[PDB]
């Protein structure tokens, strides 16, 4: 399962 | 606590001839939930991604562009619009972001290109991939 991530 | 749900459908044209490199970004126009809370949005793909890490994938964010006050909270579910219409190889938030003007949040692995950029797998009717991105902002 992915996670979220930013960008930044 | 309650939410403004609305929804974006992003079309990219001519997919396969894409030249980005690691690291090059594509923004899509801005959007927004139509209830008149001054927030702008936008999403963002890098075709090979974000860094070295991702160079296999595509990375997809959500960007906050501009808002009145200090930060917005908010959920958000990315999927891809297949061939027959029908959302396919979603992936959602599973609790809300804080967001801050400026600020993206999203998936860095987002969909493998060797997979994407196979036509027989049906993501890509008439060389177009199509986005479709759900935000519900938490009130």
């Amino acid at each position: 399962t992915p996670t979220a991530s930013s960008s930044s | 606590h309650m939410v403004v749900k609305f929804s974006y459908m992003w079309t990219i044209n001519n997919f396969s001839f894409c030249r980005e490199e690691m690291g090059e970004v594509i923004k899509s126009s801005t959007f927004s939930s139509g209830a008149n809370d001054k927030l702008k949005w936008c999403l963002r793909v890098n075709p090979k991604g974000l860094d070295e890490e991702s160079k296999d994938y595509l990375s997809l964010y959500l960007l906050l562009v501009s808002c009145p006050k200090s930060e917005v909270r908010a959920k958000f579910k990315f999927s891809i619009l297949n061939a027959k219409g029908e959302e396919t190889k979603a992936m959602e938030s599973q609790r809300a972001y804080r967001f801050v003007q400026g600020k993206d949040w999203g998936f860095k692995k987002f969909i493998r290109r060797g997979f994407l950029l196979d036509e027989a797998n049906g993501l890509l009717p008439d060389d177009k991939l199509t986005l479709f991105c759900e935000v519900s902002v938490v009130q």
